[PDB]
């Protein structure tokens, strides 16, 4: 088996005088809360999953140009100026410049003549550095509610019941079985500064970042948007040579594909699964009400402090949060006393945990998710301890 | 090397690196291609001007030059 | 008459040992609800307007170009490099060329003379494309309580309250007549991401519009600031001629109002009543805090599944939404028992509410307003149906 | 002494039948709540700090440019074009241009050269106007809550707790001595709209300032990212001479840290504890979760109308909000009768008030911050009364 | 067409549609008009020189010329 | 001012404010600095061509100048 579900505690909720309940509910990704009823079945509810189906495309950003049709225009130093149709035309870079004319180029005055040469300047296929934008009020926050078996894949769970929220809905009432009518209100809030969040996507080993705002606007490669033909700043990728009498080569700078590759190295990898852009830092919280039914509340005792050992050292999250696992020795079940100081105050607790009740259970437990301040920290979870070297706050590589 | 009128009154001739430090007869009178970064004709293609030089004239400063015919260009493309 | 407010129900409150109650409301733009106590008059409570009166200027941008004092300054080719005042001076576009000169021209060499063309670029009257952002802490959440008889425009509504929400501001205390002192804990919350989030408005049939923050940035437009004398990169609609022995024309590239409306067409259209900038999504989540009395809960009984009927069939709001009107046969007053699928999955509820507590009241009711994900999704109320395609997530059209 | 800590109300809590008492506080910045129960001593709760440790490092621009290594190549009027290796170099700024050529700079033929002029590109040391964006999800909101003594620098307080929080860590239990176990989960909420919120800060009188996404990323100033070697748009600050035979000066624009300055005067200034960026507006919205305890609440009685002063007069906070001082001559303690007008109507209150509970207390008390509507208002505090004028939202001066 | 002396030593013509194929006498000199692109005057106006050419000179690539007067300019609004 | 052999074929000459209006022997011939410009050594200096004039060859629009010596530059810091 191996189940997280924490027990709910005495402190998370209030039976009114009037017969109505009111239980408070932290659900973070992942994690899941055991409510149960006197002479009810246990209930556990999770938030399965934190997501936005196929967000809107910001900008484009072209790592190979696909140049094609050149044409060189030059003309006589008396002559009027050389002039091409692509000048005045979309999608196309060309470049004015003055060509060293005589007589072995057929030009009766000695002199420098007007030349410009144009090429049509697009982008080669599978080569295009895609960015997508969150839209805050269209994330969803799947919130599932099962009994405490095993089903087939095609089969459904009985007893399961699916509540979707966001931050425009946050009002539903679910059908709970044996509970009745059960009014769930559930708060939503992103693990992800999303306003400052940019989903950098190639053309289909990771394919797919999530990259800061900052450094996806001011990156230097030609770009466009979702629907136009041409291509802006596609300067960028096109160096024109030194002008010769009638003749001016365009030279291709090449494919950039390796240098934003080298860049991304370290950034947080994106979760796409076929069209929904996964977040997977998170938490919903919830306020569950209840009507005709007295509730079953288990408070935690403080686990012991010296039977403490590391399953899985304190390491990066993947999202800006650090993740650890513990061993217990003692009895279960038990609240871990878990708690983090700077190096330098011992007394000051630094520790913002991500998992809001962290619990030994009878069968599984241990994992424990928490933020800390950059710099030198101590983990201590009861009498054992990990120092943990927070990194500061970056946008990304040198471009 | 192909020889060909186009929509333009211009006389294109399409080369490609076998083509190179060779000669073309056009129309009444003769082109010499001495283009070294010629190969494959593709969709990359460079697309300039074979100056008429006169009677007796040294070429300076050009790889594509024409005797006794006027108003005629060269394309190759660039994919070898 | 006509009213859509919901009775509260046993679930939303909680009755305490001390007789404190905590009443939790829902309330979505123009959504009421009403609140009652035993031997107390029934309140309206409703969210009124979600507002900013007048956001800051951003960017503004030119869509016709004022040309005026173009000058036109030439020097022969031994001469020196030809200088123009206008070169050195704000909000002027300039072009340096090169022009054959000889004796028809005055020169007494023949060859090629410097050539340089300047032009006063500014806006024309009426003629700019300026773009306003939000500030998520000044926007105004209007919350208004009435008793549940008609008023003049200049008389004042007796026993109405009128209560202010931000997100900074979150708590106050209200005199509510019968009802004594109440405590007002109203959640703010924005039903649209006013990070990714621009009002392009037009110079006084639409004249504003609630724009993407990446579409309006990537506008190929001239552009300035809310006091700024000058324009940054007005040669976006300034193209110089040919350069002439003396003489460079310069050309004006005409208005862009029109293909800035083209590409406008579908864009949410943004609602201005003078000064207030108006957002039509959103709602606040309040708990209401009452002492010395009994509240009166109505629980509502699910409405009939095989008694409704399509008012208005499922259709856009204008604000991502999706907004249908039901007409129900049965008993009134009810719960409807509203969901949705979608195609392929008829066991998952993929219904995101706007609406808290959809219900068919003994007046009015019927209305339901839901987020539904991008694809083909079918809606269920009860046993009658519809099937709703539900528009990817974009920024706006090319430009 | 002076304290500011605020009774808690009997409004704000809920006493179950299991035993549970839920009671709900408002934790402004500096804002303090007494909170206390029978036979227990009293405990004071406030919200300490709001900040961000060391934010990322998004743009930095240069103020004064630092030239080195010029170096001007040219031809004669037959020969080549002019050639430099740094053309084609990092940090650097080349101009191409035409020079009058003859006998007197030894040239066969009378026209026109080929000139090319390039310099090293950089910025002079402590002249850089570095920018950083604030994570949301990375701000820490510290609670503290200690008994109702005067001790030590080194030594710390005896009682004292604290819990520090953000939008993704909620929930994490105190115990709180004479309590026991106590439930306590903050909902953070910022004061700023971080997401159009960059910290300008010079190099080591304000030298740091709260400015605007959009008026820091439209700055006319040579900018690049941490960790780039060389500086783009770096010609913002070179200006070019007249090309002269063989010679092309090359001139700074100089230090614009005194245009930047004046640009700058008004804009609220930012708060840095050496790596700690405060945040002087925001709250925390908490839900404690109390067991086996009487909770003792005081309810307020409302403040004598006619008896108020002003101990200093409403001005601007420095955060977007309005601050005042009372004073009150009757009897103590009471709540404080406080509204505003907007110059027109005055029976719509529009007084959005950051302190959750203006009282007159025993010892202090006092204080009054609030959220004006921009245009003229008039503040009432009971029959006492102020005319303010607020300004309308803006991103800052012209640069 | 009207003749006038400037703040700078330059000579200026302000000149109309109607002043288009004309001649204007300027000072000891004689000044000729042959620009087609021009309106009644407003703030959109174009400023150029015309050309101090020498005795029987013909005047190439110019659309105003002046004999015997030195720095002379001509303006036009182009709002017609 | 300094005379010296630099990494290329060249002859630099690194001058000062005091080298104004002054003359330098470089090599087989002479060369005259005119630069009004110029100041004491550092970071921020301008280097460029001192053109070899011929036999009794007039400087024009130039303000260093050589005689008898090919190849020669001149460098200069704007700190003074």
């Amino acid at each position: 088996g191996g189940s997280r579900c924490t027990h709910l505690e005495n402190r998370d909720f209030v039976t009114g005088t009037q017969g109505t309940t009111r239980v408070t509910l932290v659900l973070e990704l992942g994690g899941c809360v055991t409510i149960t009823a006197e002479g009810k079945p246990s209930m556990d509810v999770w938030l399965d999953a934190i997501y936005q189906e196929n967000p809107a495309k910001t900008r484009e950003y072209c790592l190979h140009a696909k140049l094609s049709d050149t044409k060189v225009a030059a003309r006589c130093p008396t002559m009027g100026p050389a002039t091409l149709a692509e000048e005045h035309q979309g999608g196309t870079v060309c470049k004015r410049d003055q060509s060293d004319r005589g007589d072995g180029n057929h030009c009766g005055l000695f002199g420098k003549g007007s030349i410009v040469a144009c090429v049509k300047a697009a982008c080669e296929a599978k080569k295009k550095a895609t960015g997508h934008v969150y839209d805050a009020n269209k994330i969803v926050y799947t919130v599932k509610v099962e009994p405490h078996d095993y089903v087939a894949a095609n089969e459904t769970h009985s007893g399961r019941k699916t509540a979707s929220f966001t931050i425009s809905s946050e009002k539903t009432i679910l059908t709970m079985g044996e509970y009745g009518d059960v009014s769930l209100l559930c708060r939503v809030a992103s693990g992800v500064d999303l306003a400052q969040t940019v989903i950098l996507e190639l053309d289909k080993l990771p394919t797919a970042w999530q990259v800061h705002r900052d450094w996806f606007n001011d990156l230097a490669l030609p770009w466009k948007h979702e629907g136009a033909q041409n291509w802006n700043n596609a300067e960028r990728l096109v160096e024109f040579g030194a002008p010769h009498a009638v003749k001016m080569d365009v030279y291709n700078l090449g494919d950039q594909t390796g240098v934003l590759l080298k860049a991304l190295a370290g950034v947080p990898v994106a979760h796409i699964e076929g069209t929904k852009y996964h977040l997977k830092s998170g938490h919903v919280t919830c306020e569950v009400g209840l009507e005709k039914l007295k509730m079953k509340g288990l408070t935690y005792t403080m686990c012991d402090k010296t039977k403490f050992t590391w399953k899985r050292a304190p390491t990066d999250s993947g999202h800006d949060t650090v993740v650890m696992e513990v061993t217990f020795s003692g009895t279960k079940p038990c609240r871990i006393p878990v708690r983090a100081v700077a190096h330098g105050s011992p007394d000051v607790n630094v520790a913002m945990l991500i998992t809001p009740n962290p619990t030994i259970e009878n069968n599984g437990g241990g994992f424990i998710e928490m933020q800390l301040p950059p710099g030198d920290n101590i983990i201590y979870v009861g009498e054992l301890s990990h120092q943990w070297f927070q990194k500061g706050s970056s946008i990304g590589g040198p471009f | 090397a192909t020889v060909r009128k186009e929509r333009d009154g211009s006389t294109v001739i399409r080369a490609e690196g076998k083509d190179a430090a060779t000669q073309v007869r056009v129309e009444n009178g003769t082109c010499v291609i001495l283009a070294t970064d010629m190969g494959s004709w593709c969709d990359d293609s460079l697309s300039y001007e074979c100056v008429t030089i006169d009677q007796g004239e040294e070429p300076v400063d050009v790889d594509c030059f024409c005797r006794n015919v006027d108003g005629v260009y060269l394309e190759y493309g660039r994919c070898g």
